[PDB]
């Protein structure tokens, strides 16, 4: 607990990396979060939206 | 650009389209500028 500072500059560096990948799972209102579900599920014109 | 399709094809004359017209006879492209007039001509037949 001494080294809490620089603990916490390593953790917070973990955190935001995890929290950008994880938002690759997301959806944003898509259909599917998976790139290749759109481009397989869909036509060309539906696909792009 | 102008030729004859049954009237249920017509859906298919539009940019990005599949179906056996869009694929092997009349292809728009996904930008294209224009505009698709039809009519039924069955007084003709």
């Amino acid at each position: 607990s001494a080294l809490g500072k620089l603990q916490d500059v390593v953790n917070q560096n973990a955190q935001a990396l995890n929290t950008l990948v994880k938002q690759l799972s997301s959806n944003f209102g898509a259909i599917s979060s998976v790139l290749n579900d759109i481009l397989s599920r869909l036509d060309k014109v539906e696909a792009e939206v | 650009d102008s030729f004859v399709i049954r009237g249920d094809e017509v859906r298919q004359i539009a940019p990005g389209q599949t179906g056996k017209i869009a694929d092997y006879n009349y292809k728009l492209p996904d930008d294209f500028t224009g505009c698709v007039i039809a009519w039924n001509s069955n007084n003709l037949d």
